[PDB]
């Protein structure tokens, strides 16, 4: 994985949890950034595109930004149907093709 | 075509 995500995270319902990836100018630093949910047991899903908008169906709790070589994806009021796994995805200039982080679990509690 | 480009690094992830 090109870009670097935190492996694990956790909080308690309704909390804010924050999943910060860092890239470099290639990718990051030059092209928007994707987010990809995979949820227990199902094949995964766009998130959110654009840096900061939302794909057809997804739950408005979600938000997301970019500023620099890093971006980062904001679920509030964490729901027991938040805890997957989710990906950082973007276009890399340098070795012309997709790159993705290793991928940031949820837990709730 | 963001929508569509995006679909397609999902295509490339899984």
């Amino acid at each position: 994985p090109v870009l670097t995500q935190s492996p694990s995270v956790s909080a308690a319902p309704r909390q804010r949890v924050t999943i910060s990836v860092s890239g470099s100018n290639s990718n990051i630093g030059s092209n928007t950034v994707n987010w990809i949910q995979q949820l227990p047991g199902r094949a995964p899903e766009l998130l959110m595109y654009d840096d900061d908008l939302l794909a057809p169906g997804v739950s408005d709790r979600f938000s997301g930004s970019r500023s620099g070589t890093s971006a980062s994806l904001t679920i509030s009021g964490l729901q027991s149907e938040d805890e997957a796994d989710y990906y950082a995805a973007t276009w890399d200039d340098s070795l012309n093709g997709w790159v993705f982080g290793g991928g940031t679990k949820v837990t709730v509690l | 075509e963001k929508l569509m480009k995006a679909f397609e690094s999902l295509k490339s992830f899984q």
